[PDB]
């Protein structure tokens, strides 16, 4: 129904909504990833350290998409949940149709394609 | 199959094609469909070919026996009645549709018999697959007081229309004329329009073409 | 765009048992360029932000190099540079 | 209930020689035991030296012929007037036929032409699109009657060289256009003699590197 | 098929068409649907030509033997023969018969035997495919003890209307008049009963 | 499924100059499965040959019945039966079971012992007498045999040429039918000599 | 169906028959002898519709024993095969035909030769070096086409039959619970006690 | 249409030297009842085409509506609709044929047999056939139903091949058509004595004759037919 | 139609016939029943001619798409499951197909899958599909062993197809042979049954049942 | 049908499934595992129409694995059975219903108890000490009614399953080419190497 073109080009050749999403990313907690010779480490920042916060149930910054791929994020948490759900569903679908867990590259490319579609579709940011 | 019968001033003519087909395939390209029930009582058949042959031969045998018993010339009405009763007894399961014509001491006669056992009388009749074409020709060219040559031409043209405009009728035209004062005349291949052209080649194989595994002389005597 | 090209190529094989002409592939790719706007079949919001150099070879027009823009227009260059 | 299918008979034949192809068909369009027309051609030239015939249901055959001609028109429009390869045409016809995999064109399809190397070629399609490149193929009513003859006189099946003790096959050789014309004429005369749905006229399209030419011959009208 | 039989002062008159059809094709357009089983006892036949012909032949044989043995039969006797033959073979027959006879005692009589073998004596009987179209005309025009010419005209009009509306009936109108004077055969051609 | 198409098989007879020929396939099978490579379908009584295609059990029963009848005929007439008389006998025997027919297609061939004329004829399952002067075909590949004969045959062939023609016709018609083949036999018949030849063909 | 196999080797005929009888979803017996000794030098294995099989087999056995007593002579295997074939061919066109398929193996003593005949319920008789009834052939035939040899011994034939049984037990959907193996030779009929 | 109700019978047509002739009865049959008399089954389109339809009368009226609408739509924005861009017989045929094949392939066909006959702009005689199956064929003589079995054999005795068309005159072809109509009235139970006849001649134009009757009928011999075999009176 | 495929030490052996029939009528005997999906994947057809041909060519197209997308050869498992999911999406529509997808990958090794129109998908070592699959199965299982040489395995596949062509009436024409190894598929010729039968009969001392 | 048996023993669930798959008159495979591990402590054996079985099994497997990843938690066997039952009950009234019967065996860790569920293609779910699908039950049940005991050990359950397999091989018209036997307990799922 709602197909208003929200992500369009600017006279200087810029898609403003994408840059403002990047700015929203710059406002989120920090995340880092490092590759070893045979291991990968993901570190994340906790918003200061509040005392009335229940740390046993609050979602962690690192979420598993499959048994062998993990995902950290920076930016809006809700959009992260959406991307994580789509990525897990796609991982299970690839397992179902290929009888082989997905590669990190394939899942990464799927997430990137989802985001790109969201940067070129109408009625969505 | 296209069979017709036309009565002329001094007798009756019947005519038919010469095509026996096992469905859509031609089996006999010169099948004789005119059957002799009596030396002067003939019958053209359509439908189950074996049924037509068998019923004509059986009624002809019975007619010969009856003519020997009564020492009289066989009558067309007798063959008509016997064929009718026989076919009706078998509830039309004998697929034979006949046009029976002839000359007897009572004069000239032409009838048609439907396989379920019904009979019709008329001066011109037609039956078979291509019956419609022949009947159209008859209704177009028939008149009262036909001569011998006129009725012959009419029947031949009806059979020709059946041959040309029906897939179930073809090859050559057979005719049988029966006049009162003469003997019956059975013209086989009265018209031979469908003659095959010369083949573009001769496929006589060079001897030794076929490979043989074993030979043997067969003993036919004793 | 690349996906739409690749499938199209293979589809032209499946439908015709032969390789698709370079110009035909480039034209099929360009057919997506101006498939944008509002209204609505729903179309994308913005045109593409990438230009393409499509190089290939067929037995009809030999070796070919094409420039494809989000304007729906494509040219054939003996040599072409795009970017900065 | 309404039956959406029908049979119009007909017979088509396709042969491929050294530098030529030939697609012939009978010009008789029929229905049940009646003839619709004695000259209704069904072997069409589609351009790019590609002749096609889809024999069987006349409506489906005409629809398929029109669809393939439209497909070649749009293929010229959308690919810089590129010549449609005979194998490309065969693949497109396979897809056309399989489009109605669950409501098929009740037609046996045969196309003829020249391949990329300029040599004769024939392609045959069942009603759903299983296509195959061959050198000889007959389709339609009299197909079962013509196909073995071809195997004997074109591929030299069962023909061994005389005296070779049934060990050396006959040397396979390409036939001349005159020889394939002779074989086609003989095949169609035989089909007209033995099959009631074949006859009236034979139309032959000959596709050489010089184009498409026509030869018409009369057939029996029984 | 359109058949009828009408009684009047001088006797009885039967009438029928001459169209025997196999489906939609006119197998015979000059059919004699008026059959005689005895000198002054005739029958109008409708239905299976084969079945009607067989029934009529057997009835004529039975009436001939009845004449040779016990004398001239009554019309009711021929009606009873037809009724027995039709009712005892109802499962394998499809024939509707109208038996019309004349004698000096009962003058002219008409019996009708439909499917199933029932038999009914009526002043006038109509039967056949076309009869359904002329029920009203006959019920409104039939009279008791008409003259010969009035009976012929009534039968002519009724059969002409039946032939006009019914495609299963056609050809010519055949009539057989049974009176004390004997048997008379009349024929009416399309160019006469179509203008009625 | 169909009674005539359970076992399969083909028989074809041709005529020539002072000679006849009759050939048959050597296959007996239960539909798809092939069982026997030695099931000949051409039998002979004196100097009259009969090929029987169709339901195998009916083929054997008719062979035994015709052997019976021909033996009794020879005993009563003190002479061998002629091909025309045997053809009439076959027609009458077939029609005798009109409403429970034998699912066969008989083909009679031979040389009239007295007139020396070659004679061939064919029948349907109810005995319709189909007498042709050129060729008679029967079996599952009846259409293939019809085409091959109507194409290859020419009248007045010598035995050595008639053999080649009938053999090529039979082989090329059998290669286009799945229910016939697995071998073939050809009888060439003259006035006082009958030669039987086993052909070589593909065994699929 | 059941497994009914036969193989003719030089100087012997071997017959194999399923041991299992199954009605419904229950195997009622696993030791069923599907053969009847028609004569000391002629055995017949059978399979088909329940009831008809044993009935037809015992009927043929009774007739063959009566003929043997009447003439004090044993019919050649060819004669027994022809007789049973005629019986089946008369049965097919009866009211209730026999639905039994049979293999007949016999040592012709007047010819000193093994013979094997295959007949179906229709009356189709064939003389084959090896035969089978039901679906069994669809496998076994192939094996035989590769491994059969005319100059084989009875032990070689038993080994070939064991190969056929192994292939059947490997690729058949039904468990026929082994086979009973019988050998017919110049010394009569014997039964292999242990085959697998 | 899944089953026809009111139906019209045969339609016959043939070519001659300067044009074509078509004819059809004026009968609408409710099964075995000759229900409606005076039912024109020849639809003239333009001054150069006539469409003869047999079968379901409701579908024939639908096709009449379609032809009228086609003429109306061709008149739109066409200054040459009265000249070089008028409706040709081939156009009308191809349209009807496409429609018939489409409705067949959708399992809801028009229960009809159609014969389109006319003269093209260049004087050529067009005569072609279509049916509920969409099968199309063209012959110098075309008939539907019983006509195809009885009319065609008679009409081919005048024009057995294309080369016979220049030799046939308008009088010959019209007499043949009338004789075929008489034969149909003889041997067709679902036929009528009243019919209509159209002549599309490349010189005289369209000649449409209505309220015709079959005349010169031979029925006298019916007085000599007595009994079905052995009966003498 | 008769097709067979079996794994052995030297990879995979595939062997098909070439006869296609429309009832009792032998429609053709020049039918190629092995579809070269790609230089490393083969597809053997049995059943619906158009069905099998069309959908195996479509499977080859899908494999090309997968190779272009992931820059990696498609696995035999995934290739077979694509066609399996396709025919299952068309299940109950009237498709009649029985196919064998054979391939050699580094992950799986030599692999053979059977896929029919019923949706069944089975990884196996020895498969025979078609009207004459029983005769094939017989000869194979009687003469099979994993330690066969390439020559011996090719000969066994050819001989099984030959037996199935002899006995089964709907299988025949010619034998098409294929050897699938690490380097892809290798075509080993088209052998006419007419001559191959006599050759095998003379060289093996078998087929003594034939009168020839 | 195929052999699909299940028996719930104290602290374990044993599932047996025929190894034979036969299409036509030829046994296509004699080593078919008719089970799918829905979760580390829940296994499902299946049998029915060709094609539908593995399709439904792998679909359920994908859904259960997706739920396990999404929540980082394993569903109880009861919940998995309820989900499969609802799926089948929605399928039955669809255009082309799934014709698959399933046995679900799982060790509920929150209750430390073995559980076995039987569901047919209609969506009729039951929790039974022992269950079977197809004709197999028509025999096995009787044996169990006589030989089952709640306090049995896993080895005793294996022996009871061996008795059932022997009875089937004795009185069944079909040769199912043995069975694959798997045990689901607190330590997960294992497969009996020699049965
Ligand atoms: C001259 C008089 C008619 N002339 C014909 O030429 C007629 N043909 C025949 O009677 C052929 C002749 C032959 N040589 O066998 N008989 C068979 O086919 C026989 N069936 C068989 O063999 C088979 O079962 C094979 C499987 C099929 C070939 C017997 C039979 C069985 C059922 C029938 O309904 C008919 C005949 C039948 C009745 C009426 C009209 C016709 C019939 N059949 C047609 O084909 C025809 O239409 C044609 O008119
Ligand atoms: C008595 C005066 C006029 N009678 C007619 O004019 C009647 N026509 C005929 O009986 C034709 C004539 C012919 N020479 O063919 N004969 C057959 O039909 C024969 N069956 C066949 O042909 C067949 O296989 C099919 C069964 C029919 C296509 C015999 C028969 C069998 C069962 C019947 O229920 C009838 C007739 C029947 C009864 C009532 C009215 C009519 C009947 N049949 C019709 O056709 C008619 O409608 C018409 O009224
Ligand atoms: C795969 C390797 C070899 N393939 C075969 O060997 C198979 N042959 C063919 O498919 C022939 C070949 C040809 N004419 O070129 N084509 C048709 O039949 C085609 N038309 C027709 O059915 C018709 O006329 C219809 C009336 C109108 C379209 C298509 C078709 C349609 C439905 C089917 O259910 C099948 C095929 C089918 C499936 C499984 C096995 C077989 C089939 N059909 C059979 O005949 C066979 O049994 C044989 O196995
Ligand atoms: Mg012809
Ligand atoms: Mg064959
Ligand atoms: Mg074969």
């Amino acid at each position: 129904g709602y197909d208003r073109a929200l992500s369009i080009f600017s006279p200087d050749g810029h898609i403003f909504q994408v840059e403002y999403a990047l700015e929203a990313v710059k406002r989120g907690t920090c995340a880092v990833g490092v590759k070893g010779k045979n291991c990968v480490v993901l570190g994340c920042e906790r918003r200061s350290t509040l005392k009335l916060q229940d740390t046993r149930i609050t979602p962690s910054k690192v979420s598993k998409i499959d048994s062998h791929v993990v995902l950290s994020f920076s930016g809006l948490n809700a959009d992260s949940r959406i991307l994580i759900e789509k990525a897990r569903v796609e991982a299970q679908s690839h397992r179902l149709t290929l009888e082989d867990p997905v590669t990190v590259e394939y899942l990464t490319r799927y997430v990137a394609g989802v985001q790109q579609r969201y940067t070129q579709s109408g009625g969505v940011r | 199959t296209t069979i017709v019968g036309v009565k002329f001033n001094n007798g009756v003519v019947i005519a038919a094609d010469t095509r026996s087909t096992q469905g859509p395939i031609v089996a006999d390209k010169n099948c004789a469909k005119l059957h002799r029930i009596s030396p002067k009582i003939w019958c053209a058949g359509a439908g189950t070919a074996a049924d037509t042959e068998a019923v004509t031969q059986l009624i002809g045998s019975n007619i010969e026996l009856h003519s020997l018993y009564t020492s009289r010339e066989p009558r067309v009405v007798s063959a008509l009645q016997m064929l009718k009763q026989h076919l009706f007894k078998y509830q039309g399961h004998i697929g034979a549709y006949l046009i029976v014509a002839g000359v007897d001491p009572t004069g000239s006669h032409l009838f048609s018999i439907h396989a379920h056992g019904s009979t019709d009388v008329g001066y011109y009749l037609s039956l078979g697959s291509g019956s419609l074409a022949a009947m159209a020709v008859l209704e177009s060219h028939w008149k009262q007081d036909l001569t011998k040559e006129e009725a012959i031409k009419l029947a031949s043209d009806a059979i020709q229309a059946g041959i040309w405009n029906d897939l179930g009728s073809g090859s050559n035209v057979d005719v049988c004329v029966m006049e009162i004062g003469k003997d019956a005349e059975y013209l086989r291949n009265y018209l031979t329009p469908n003659v095959r052209e010369e083949k573009q080649k001769s496929y006589k194989f060079p001897r030794g073409t076929t490979a043989v595994l074993k030979e043997s002389i067969v003993n036919i005597c004793d | 765009m690349i996906e739409h090209a690749r499938t199209a190529a293979v589809t032209h094989n499946l439908y015709y048992d032969e390789d698709i002409n370079v110009e035909s592939l480039t034209q099929s790719v360009c057919d997506l360029a101006l498939r944008f706007g509002e209204g609505a079949e729903r179309l994308m919001s913005r045109p593409f932000g990438v230009a393409l150099l499509i190089a290939g070879h067929d037995a009809d027009d030999g070796y070919q190099l094409f420039h494809a823009e989000p304007s729906g227009t494509f040219y054939r260059y003996n040599a072409k540079a795009i970017g900065s | 209930q309404f039956n959406p299918y029908g049979d119009n008979g007909g017979t088509i034949l396709g042969i491929a020689g050294e530098d030529f192809a030939v697609l012939a068909g009978d010009t008789r369009n029929i229905t049940d035991y009646s003839i619709n027309s004695r000259y209704e051609p069904k072997v069409f030239d589609c351009g790019d030296n590609i002749v096609m015939s889809a024999n069987g249901f006349a409506a489906d055959g005409d629809a398929l012929v029109k669809r393939f001609k439209n497909s070649v028109k749009w293929y010229h429009f959308d690919h810089n007037d590129k010549k449609l390869s005979i194998n490309s045409a065969a693949r497109n016809i396979q897809h056309l036929l399989y489009g109605k995999r669950f409501f098929p064109y009740y037609v046996h399809t045969i196309i003829a032409g020249l391949d990329e190397d300029g040599k004769g070629a024939v392609y045959s399609f069942d009603p759903v699109g299983s296509y195959e490149r061959e050198q000889c193929r007959a389709g339609g009513a009299a197909a079962s009657l013509i196909m073995p003859f071809l195997d004997n006189q074109v591929n030299f099946k069962n023909q061994y060289e005389p005296g070779t003790n049934g060990k050396v096959k006959k040397p396979l050789k390409y036939l001349s256009v005159e020889e394939v014309i002779k074989l086609v004429r003989d095949s169609f005369t035989s089909a007209t003699e033995r099959h009631i749905q074949v006859g009236d006229g034979l139309e032959i399209l000959i596709v050489t590197k010089d184009g498409v030419r026509k030869e018409f011959y009369e057939l029996k009208r029984d | 098929t359109s058949i009828m039989a009408v009684t009047f002062k001088d006797g009885v008159i039967l009438g029928a068409d001459s169209r025997t059809t196999t489906g939609a094709y006119i197998a015979n357009r000059v059919t004699d649907k008026l059959t005689r089983v005895h000198d002054k006892i005739w029958c109008c036949r409708s239905g299976s030509a084969a079945d009607t012909q067989a029934i009529a032949d057997i009835v004529q044989y039975h009436l001939e033997l009845y004449t040779s043995q016990y004398g001239t039969p009554s019309t009711e006797t021929a009606a009873s023969v037809f009724k027995e033959l039709c009712y005892e073979n109802k499962d394998n027959l499809t024939a509707g018969i109208i038996v019309a006879g004349y004698d000096d005692k009962n003058k002219g009589e008409v019996y009708t035997i439909p499917l199933g073998g029932s038999v009914h004596k009526l002043p006038y009987a109509i039967a056949g495919s076309g009869s359904t179209f002329i029920y009203g005309y006959c019920d409104k025009n039939f009279r008791e003890n008409m003259s010969k010419e009035e009976t012929v005209d009534f039968i002519k009009h009724s059969l002409s209307q039946a032939i006009k509306w019914d495609g299963s009936s056609g050809g010519v109108i055949r009539m057989v008049v049974l009176t004390a004077a004997g048997v008379e055969r009349l024929i009416f051609y399309p160019d006469e009963y179509e203008q009625l | 499924s169909d009674p005539s198409s359970i076992n399969g098989g083909i028989v074809v007879a041709m005529t020539g100059k002072d000679c006849v020929a009759i050939a048959c396939d050597l296959r007996l099978g239960s539909q798809s499965l092939g069982v026997s490579n030695k099931f000949e379908k051409i039998f002979h009584y004196g100097h009259v040959f009969l090929g029987i295609t169709g339901l195998a059990t009916d083929v054997t029963t008719l062979n035994e019945m015709f052997r019976y009848k021909t033996n009794l005929y020879k005993l009563k007439e003190e002479r061998a039966i002629e091909p025309e008389t045997f053809t009439q006998l076959v027609s009458s025997s077939l029609y005798e079971r009109r409403f429970g027919p034998y699912f066969v297609g008989p083909v009679v061939a031979g040389i009239n012992s007295k007139s020396g004329k070659p004679f061939i004829a064919g029948f349907d399952l109810i005995g319709c007498i189909d007498e042709a002067k050129d060729f008679i075909v029967s079996g599952t590949a009846s259409d293939q045999l019809f085409g091959m004969c109507e194409s290859l045959y020419e009248p007045n062939l010598e035995p050595e040429d008639l053999f080649e023609t009938i053999s090529q016709a039979l082989l090329n018609a059998a290669d286009r039918d799945a229910l016939s083949g697995w071998g073939a036999v050809v009888y060439i018949i003259k006035k006082d000599e009958v030669v039987k030849r086993y052909l070589k063909m593909r065994q699929d | 169906m059941d497994i009914i196999l036969g193989i003719r080797v030089q100087d012997s005929v071997i017959l194999a028959s399923s041991k299992a009888v199954t009605r419904g979803i229950s195997v009622l017996k696993d030791s069923d002898d599907k053969t009847r000794q028609l004569s000391p030098h002629t055995l017949m294995s059978f399979a088909g519709e329940a009831g008809d099989t044993v009935q037809f087999a015992e009927y043929i056995q009774a007739n063959i024993q009566l003929y043997s007593i009447r003439e004090d002579y044993e019919l050649s295997p060819q004669a027994v095969s022809s007789f049973v074939r005629q019986e089946l061919a008369k049965s097919i066109r009866s009211r209730r035909p026999y639905q039994v398929n049979v293999l007949i193996g016999g040592y012709d003593k007047k010819k000193n030769k093994p013979e094997l005949y295959q007949i179906d319920y229709l009356g189709t008789k064939v003389e084959l070096p090896y035969g089978a009834h039901g679906y069994s052939g669809f496998y076994t035939f192939s094996l035989l086409d590769h491994h059969y040899r005319p100059d084989m011994t009875t032990e070689e034939g038993l080994d070939l039959l064991k190969l056929c049984v192994q292939e059947l037990e490997k690729r058949m959907p039904m468990d026929f619970k082994g086979v009973i193996v019988k050998i017919v030779d110049k010394d009569g009929i014997r039964q292999v006690d242990d085959f697998q | 249409t899944q089953q026809p109700i009111v139906t019209g019978t045969s339609v016959i047509s043939m070519k001659y030297d300067n044009g074509v002739i078509i004819a059809a009865d004026n009968l609408g049959s409710y099964g075995s009842l000759l229900r409606f008399n005076g039912v024109e089954r020849l639809i003239p389109v333009g001054d150069n085409t006539v469409v003869g339809i047999s079968g379901d009368i409701s579908d024939m009226q639908h096709i009449e509506r379609l032809l009228k609408d086609l003429v109306t739509e061709n008149a739109y924005d066409n200054p040459l609709a009265d000249a070089e861009e008028a409706l040709e017989p081939s156009y009308i045929f191809e349209y009807l044929a496409t429609v018939m094949y489409q409705r067949r392939s959708k399992m809801n066909p028009l229960w009809n047999a159609i014969i389109v006959a006319g003269v093209q702009s260049n004087g050529d005689q067009f005569l072609r056939y279509v049916n509920l199956l969409g099968v199309t064929y063209s012959s110098p003589t075309l008939a539907t139903g019983f006509g195809a079995h009885m009319a065609n054999p008679l009409l081919r005795k005048v024009v057995d091949r294309e080369s016979d068309i220049p030799k046939t005159t308008v009088q010959v072809a019209e007499e043949a058509i009338v004789n075929a109509m008489r034969v149909l009235y003889y041997r067709d139970a679902r036929s009528s004595r009243n019919f209509s006849l159209a002549i599309i001649d490349k010189n005289t134009g369209l000649t449409f004759k209505k309220n015709l009757q079959v005349e010169n009928m031979k029925w006298d011999f019916a007085k000599d037919i007595k009994g079905y075999g052995t009966q003498k009176i | 139609t008769t097709t067979l495929a079996f794994r052995f030490q030297g990879g995979i052996i595939v062997a098909v016939d070439s006869r296609a029939t429309a009832g009792n009528w032998v429609a053709s005997q020049t039918v190629k029943k092995v579809i070269e999906i790609n230089p490393f994947l083969l597809g053997t057809m049995a059943g619906g001619a158009a069905d099998c041909q069309f959908w195996e060519t479509w499977l080859g197209s899908q494999c090309r798409l997968h190779e272009l997308r992931e820059k990696e050869r498609i696995s035999v498992a995934a290739a077979s499951k694509i066609l399996s999911n396709l025919v299952y999406q068309y299940k109950g529509a009237g498709l009649s197909m029985g196919t064998m997808i054979c391939g050699y990958t580094r992950k799986e090794g030599p692999t053979i899958y059977y896929v029919d129109s019923d949706g069944t998908r089975l990884k196996g070592d020895i498969f025979c599909v078609g009207s004459g699959q029983t005769f094939a199965y017989g000869v194979l299982d009687s003469n099979y062993k994993w330690d066969l040489s390439v020559e011996d395995a090719l000969y066994l596949g050819k001989r099984s197809i030959l037996a199935a062509a002899h006995r089964d009436a709907y299988s025949g024409g010619s034998v098409n042979l294929y050897h699938v190894t690490e380097d892809g598929w290798i075509y080993h010729g088209n052998h006419d049954v007419g001559e191959l039968f006599w050759k095998v009969k003379e060289e093996e001392g078998s087929f003594n049942n034939v009168i020839g």
